[PDB]
């Protein structure tokens, strides 16, 4: 059973009780990453999670994972956390005219179903995401993931200035290479917008 | 470094992204354009002083003003765009975007911002605006606004050909210190 954050009021209070006495240089490295994630994890996706080819980013990736492995670095309680992505995160024969007047493609749809739902992947970036779902760009990017984070899994918690450039997002940096199945990948219709959109549930494992 | 909010602002497809994008990139999205861009802190230089600014691209669309509160806080400046491409989302600058901006974030600087400068003249446009009876923002009309919602003060810029881009984030640097 997974602790999911309903406001601003449960996510601040959830918020306090994680870790957040890192050391200066371990706050320097997870700050750095929120300025721009691009430069990290694109960089381990194109590299394939190998850091040999660039002494500074080498030693930038090396710094933030010790941030995120110290023992003390982990979430206490199973939660659910959130992230939004564009349609080409399911690969580049996709973009976001997937959704079309907040109808999605069947079609492509269907065939994006069949390649990942029940997959087991590795990811080679971090992991960005939010304990609030309306918090980052759930709502506003073409897919939506629900990650079901396990009790003990490593993580940073990000909302103020010392450890993010972008406070106010509510943030869990999961660290690199983490592993997940997507047990499930649907339509669901929001209950606002009245749009379709592309969920998918994850397990942390 | 003095570290500094920029939230960019404007109708739905008025070209916000593609301002943030070609901004950093330094190049024009065709194919895989994203709603909203990625965090980045672009670091600027006006007159010996370095900024560290971090701008937060948001959603113009109607559905998404129940979301959009949730960029605004303790903002240093306002990109507030509409298209010269599209009369209709200048005058949703005095409508929509000045009292969205004026009751969350209560006397942040403004800088308007004329977006698809390259439109400007160009047959087609022009030509599907006559359908309308109208016709591209002119420039005094951008400005004549800018200074009736209280602007710091005026541009134009296109992504597609990166006019004038630059120049924007210079000025929203100037009025963020
Ligand atoms: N995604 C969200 O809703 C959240 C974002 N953030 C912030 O955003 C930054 C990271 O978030 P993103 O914008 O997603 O950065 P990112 O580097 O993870 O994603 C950049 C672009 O690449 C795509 N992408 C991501 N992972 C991919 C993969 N494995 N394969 C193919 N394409 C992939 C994304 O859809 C996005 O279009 C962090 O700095 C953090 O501050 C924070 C909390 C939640
Ligand atoms: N001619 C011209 N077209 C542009 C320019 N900038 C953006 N566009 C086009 O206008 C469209 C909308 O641009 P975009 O940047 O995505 O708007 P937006 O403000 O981000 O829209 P939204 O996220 O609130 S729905 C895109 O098709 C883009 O190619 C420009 O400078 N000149
Ligand atoms: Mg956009």
């Amino acid at each position: 059973k997974y602790k999911l954050c309903t406001n601003k009021e449960e996510a601040d209070a959830w918020g306090k009780k994680q870790f957040n006495k890192w050391s200066k240089e371990e706050k320097s490295a997870i700050r750095d990453y929120t300025k721009n994630a691009r430069p990290y994890n694109e960089f381990l996706r194109m590299h394939a999670g190998k850091l040999d080819s660039d002494p500074t980013m080498k030693k930038k990736i090396e710094s933030l994972d010790k941030a995120l492995n110290r023992k003390e670095a982990k979430v206490n309680d199973n939660i659910k956390v959130y992230r939004g992505d564009d349609a080409w995160i399911f690969g580049k024969e996709y973009d976001n005219s997937i959704i079309k007047n907040g109808k999605v493609d069947r079609e492509k749809f269907k065939e994006i179903q069949k390649k990942f739902q029940g997959k087991t992947t590795t990811e080679f970036g971090y992991i960005s995401t939010s304990i609030l779902i309306d918090a980052g760009y759930a709502k506003t990017r073409p897919v939506m993931t629900e990650f079901k984070v396990g009790s003990g899994t490593h993580g940073a918690y990000m909302n103020s200035d010392d450890l993010t450039a972008y406070p106010g997002q509510y943030e869990l940096l999961l660290p690199r290479n983490t592993v997940y199945k997507i047990e499930k990948i649907y339509i669901a219709i929001d209950n606002n917008t009245q749009k379709e959109q592309i969920k998918v549930e994850a397990t942390i494992k | 470094a003095i570290r500094k909010k920029l939230v960019i602002v404007g109708d739905g497809a008025c070209g916000k992204t593609c301002l943030l994008i070609v901004n950093s990139k330094d190049q024009f999205p065709e194919v895989y354009v994203p709603t909203v861009f990625e965090n980045y802190v672009a670091d600027i230089e006006v007159d010996g002083k370095q900024v560290e600014l971090a701008l937060w691209d948001t959603a113009g669309q109607e559905d998404y003003d129940r979301l959009r509160p949730l960029s605004y806080p303790d903002t240093d400046v306002i990109l507030m765009c509409f298209s010269i491409d599209s009369p209709d989302s200048l005058e949703n600058i005095p409508e929509k975007w000045t009292p969205e901006v004026k009751h969350f974030c209560p006397n942040v600087p403004i800088i308007l911002v004329g977006n698809k400068k390259d439109l400007r003249n160009d047959e087609h446009t022009r030509r599907e605006l006559a359908k309308m009876k109208q016709e591209p923002v002119k420039p005094e009309e951008g400005r004549d606004m800018a200074n009736r919602i209280g602007a710091f003060g005026y541009m134009e810029c296109s992504a597609k050909t990166k006019d004038g881009v630059r120049e924007v984030f210079e000025m929203a640097t100037r009025a963020a210190l």
